[PDB]
């Protein structure tokens, strides 16, 4: 039903070592479509996806001098949550920033994003509004004054509702054969007895786009999801992505019970229920 | 399509 | 604020002369343009954070280096004429407002034979301008000078005037036809007719003319047209 | 503040031995980025193994995939041998088929 | 790239101007500054949005529906309005710069409630024509030894008593006081001592 675009930015400080990484990918829904690693022996805004190369070459031209200035922009943030943070420069530090906004079914923005980190933790973040802004601490607080005299959080506002939701709908339409195909899981059910008197019921769910996919164990009834053990949903490398829920079931009558799995690429929610 | 960082910390 | 330097300056063929512009505001970003009639404001390269700096549309003949986020230098090259060049300073530029520089103004001299410092007189107002209307108008003549690296100023009780004064937009080419031609600029300065007749109002008038430095060779006949200021003075009556 | 990878050896499709299928790891959940996965086969690194654009979830936790091409047999043993800020020794994780 | 409307106006003193502007590519924001040739150019103001702001009379602006076309309103203009007004420009991704055009050169006209044409003698040797109407053209100077300045517009604050002025010399005997200005339209009843 619903779409979202996502840029993800990490900018890592190596004193000792020498000039700092930043490396920006961006993603249309679950779907790597534009990479620019400084890293790179000839850093370029590369392709990712199959239906991106359409581009003309100034997409690509002008996107790799927005990653160009903004790898020296994330320089001078590097050393600025120094002073800020009141951090010595000796240490190895991390800035992350998640750009990017939801739309619904009708194409219209549904939330826009504009969130920082600092060294795994919150920085600023811009609220729902698009004109505030939320500070993790009173060091984070002098970048949301910088900000606010600055009228940052309009600016933001102008690309999220606009250019974002603009760009989405186009980069949905080229890749309409991959990125608005449902793609169900293939599932089935392991046992394994972990002693004698109880076993192991893991449910498999392999080769589903998108990665959003729930899977319940129940015990007749519902309520059985505080005893049950699930992996991260982890990507096969295809574009497509896998997932196992184990719940430990005793031994004896007890192997009667079901699992249920929701996929937006499924016409109905699946009911698994194992038997040798 | 990413634009430029609106503003340095 | 911003500080461009500098503000008048000189430049023989096949020479290379680097114009400053810094600030202390922490814009991230710094601009530099060419003012030249007709033409209006031309970018010739800007810079949005350290390091980073893009050209476009006015080079070659211009290079630029951001070093610092406080600096931002012009070096003009071998190439290119005598403009206007203007430098701005904006925070986060796209959004927020520019702040500008005083301004350079940059003449080729193709020799220093040809610098001249003005010649000042003052033209004391008539009496049948007092005796048609009770108003005193006082002229002040800069003759001869080049290039057109001046500002006049008119000084009254030691003290800087603004109110009646008014000196020429343009000045004037003494040799209309010749490139390398002196100029000519006229300021005036207009006073009650109780003002001008009193004898204890002094009128002085400031043309500080901007030429060769200390390293500059001279060998003329002629005094070395260096930087200075020439005024003449003219009392109540 | 330092966060600790969640390690995950698995095969791109059903391992069927003596059929083409590709070996992946797939860290998620640390911090710093400054991760070193390596692929093994029979307790041997892998030369030929490339690897998925440094990227992060919603809690800012990092994740990775290192992946290479491979003919699964009941006798080869695959694993994987990470190390990352967190770790005091490199921490290793063997594929199973069963679960 | 921005391209403004008048690109020259000459108005008289307390006459209403409008400057206009356009693009043709989306702008986020328009600058207004004004500028006094030799010098730095001032600020007026900027435009985020996407409708009429501020409404601040004697110097007030507008920014078209969406977007490109912004004007710049002067009502009862003054005599310091003058000098060239410089609309910036200023696009997103990636065309972050504030880009210029070709400015207006607007010009304010003294309205001379009463004109008296006269060309004085002063002291020393130099001819002085003045106190005459702004729609009087001193123009040309035929003669090659004669120099003949263009008009300046002198203003007496201490008495709200603005003139307008052009003052002639050369190095010739000939250089007559009732001959200094003939090229130049001069009035029937210009006064000659």
């Amino acid at each position: 039903g619903s779409h979202s675009m996502r840029y993800f930015h990490t900018s890592v400080s190596r004193p000792g070592r020498g000039e700092p990484r930043f490396i920006s990918v961006g993603y249309v829904d679950d779907t790597q479509f534009v990479r620019f690693d400084s890293d790179a022996a000839s850093p370029r805004t590369e392709p990712r996806a199959p239906w991106i190369e359409q581009e003309g070459p100034e997409y690509w031209d002008r996107e790799t001098q927005i990653s160009k200035t903004n790898t020296q922009t994330y320089r001078e943030d590097l050393r600025t949550l120094l002073r800020y943070y009141n951090q010595s420069e000796a240490g190895s530090h991390t800035i992350q920033r998640m750009s990017g906004c939801d739309v619904g079914p009708d194409g219209r923005l549904l939330r826009g994003y504009n969130q920082f980190a600092y060294d795994g933790k919150d920085y600023i973040a811009l609220n729902e509004d698009l004109s505030s802004w939320t500070a993790a601490d009173t060091a984070a607080q002098i970048t949301q004054r910088k900000w606010e005299a600055a009228r940052v959080a309009e600016q933001d506002r102008a690309y999220l509702e606009g250019t974002c939701v603009e760009w989405l709908r186009r980069y949905l339409e080229n890749g309409k054969e991959t990125l608005q195909r449902a793609d169900p899981p293939k599932t089935h059910v392991t046992h394994h007895p972990i002693s004698d008197h109880e076993a192991t019921l893991r449910c498999w769910a392999l080769g589903f786009y998108p990665a959003e996919i729930t899977l319940t164990w129940q015990r007749d009834g519902e309520d059985q999801t505080q005893d049950t053990e699930l992996v991260e949903t982890r990507p096969a490398g295809d574009r497509t992505f896998q997932k196992w829920a184990a719940v430990v079931v005793p031994s004896g009558e007890e192997q009667r019970y079901t699992c249920h799995v929701q996929h937006e690429g499924l016409p109905k929610p699946l009911t698994l229920r194992w038997e040798p | 399509f990413e634009d430029l960082r609106v503003l340095s910390f | 604020g911003i500080t461009q330097s500098p503000k008048y300056l000189f430049r023989k063929e096949g020479q290379n002369v680097t114009l400053s512009c810094e600030q202390n505001l922490n814009h991230d970003a710094m601009y530099w343009y060419r003012q030249d009639p007709g033409q209006g404001l031309r970018l010739i390269y800007y810079s949005q954070i350290v390091n980073d700096f893009q050209k476009g549309d006015i080079a070659e003949g211009y290079s630029v280096s951001r070093e610092k986020k406080e600096s931002f230098p012009l070096t003009v090259t071998s190439a290119q004429p005598t403009a206007f060049y203007l430098c701005a300073s904006s925070m986060s530029a796209m959004g927020t407002e520019a702040f500008f520089g005083q301004g350079t103004r940059l003449t080729v001299v193709e020799d220093l034979k040809n610098v001249f410092p003005p010649e000042v007189a003052v033209f004391e107002p008539s009496e049948a301008e007092i005796s048609h209307t009770q108003k005193a108008t006082l002229v002040c003549l800069a003759t001869g000078f080049y290039p057109d690296h001046v500002e006049l100023s008119w000084w009254v009780n030691g003290k800087e005037v603004h109110s009646g004064v008014c000196t020429d937009p343009q000045p004037l080419k003494e040799q209309p036809a010749l490139n390398d031609s002196r100029y000519a600029l006229s300021s005036r300065l207009r006073v009650s007719a109780t003002f001008w007749q009193d004898p204890r109002n002094h009128f002085r008038c400031q043309v500080q003319f901007y030429g060769l430095s200390e390293n500059d060779e001279w060998t003329q006949d002629r005094a070395k047209p260096v930087t200075q200021i020439v005024s003449a003075e003219a009392w109540g009556r | 503040i330092q966060r600790t990878p969640k390690i995950q050896v698995y095969s791109r499709h059903p391992a069927e031995n003596g059929k083409s299928n590709f070996l992946n790891c797939y860290v998620s959940g640390f911090h710093p980025s400054d991760i070193e996965v390596d692929l093994l086969k029979n307790g041997e690194r892998i030369e030929k193994v490339e690897h998925s654009d440094l990227s992060f979830s919603k809690d800012w936790s990092f994740y990775l995939l290192y992946y290479t091409e491979f003919t699964p047999t009941e006798k080869d043993e695959y694993a994987c041998r990470v190390n990352h800020v967190t770790l005091s020794q490199p921490k290793i994780v063997k594929w199973d088929r069963d679960m | 790239q921005p391209v403004q409307s008048p690109q020259a106006v000459i108005l008289r003193e307390g006459e209403d101007a409008v400057i206009n502007c356009s693009s043709s590519k989306a702008l986020y924001s328009v600058h207004w500054y004004r500028q006094k040739h030799g010098e730095a150019p001032v600020f007026l103001m900027i435009l985020l949005k996407g409708g009429e702001q501020k409404g601040h009379e004697k110097i007030s602006a507008s920014f078209n529906e969406k977007k490109q076309q912004s004007s710049l309103y002067l009502t009862a203009s003054q005599l310091s309005y003058s000098g060239t007004y410089f609309c910036g420009t200023e696009r997103s991704g990636g065309y972050q710069k504030v880009t210029f055009g070709i400015g207006t050169k607007l010009q304010v006209i003294p309205n001379i409630q009463n004109p008296d044409p006269a060309v004085y003698q002063l002291r020393d040797s130099v001819c002085l024509f003045t106190d005459f109407d702004s729609q009087t053209n001193v123009s040309q100077s035929k003669d090659s030894d004669v120099y003949i300045t263009d008009k300046c517009v002198l203003d007496m604050r201490s008495m709200d008593f603005k003139s307008n002025s052009a003052v002639a010399w050369s190095n010739k005997s000939d250089f007559a006081c009732a001959n200094a200005f003939n090229n130049s339209i001069i009035p029937e009843d210009t006064f000659f001592p």
